[PDB]
């Protein structure tokens, strides 16, 4: 992976010119940005199926990027939870 | 009436096969018996031991388990061998 610790008041045109072209990644035709997440490491089936049918399947598509913690709890282990299961 | 009631003080043992079930889902109830006998053996290392991969696909593929690393080293100690 590719990771960046950057100060809290850096802008933003600076980490995204790095990300687009130092990195290698294509600009977004959509940003998907999840917030939330419920404590527990069980989340119910349907939301489930919601991220990894519904959010993960239109991100590949549409080639979109999606934005959340990158952390493995909470919504951040679903959302890769969901990555996962869909590759 | 003491016999069934020997029967019934180990009835962690004892499964219905419910008039519910069909028999494409044999197996699935076998796997629901194994199991609930061990508490050793897991679904994985069961559906390794078999030749399906069906039951192993369906097994990670569910959301209220948690496969932690233990299981999957073992699982997969059994494919490569």
């Amino acid at each position: 992976s590719n990771f960046l610790r950057l100060s809290d008041r850096t802008d933003p045109a600076a980490v995204y010119s790095l990300v687009t072209r130092t990195w290698g990644f294509r600009a977004p035709n959509l940003v998907v940005s999840v917030l939330g997440g419920s404590g527990g490491p069980v989340l119910q089936t349907w939301l489930q199926d919601l991220l990894r049918r519904g959010l993960v399947r239109a991100a590949q598509s549409t080639g979109a990027w999606i934005v959340t913690g990158g952390l493995h709890t909470g919504i951040g282990r679903h959302v890769g939870v969901a990555v996962r299961d869909h590759q | 009436q003491a016999q069934v009631e020997r029967i019934m003080t180990r009835k962690e043992l004892l499964t219905v096969y419910s008039s519910e079930d069909g028999s494409e889902e044999f197996e699935t109830i076998v796997l629901k018996a194994l199991v609930k006998a061990c508490g050793y053996l897991d679904e994985l290392r069961l559906a390794v031991a078999w030749n399906r991969v069906d039951i192993a696909q369906s097994e990670l593929f569910r959301g209220d388990i948690q496969w932690r690393s233990f299981h999957l080293e073992a699982s997969l100690m059994d494919a490569l061998l």
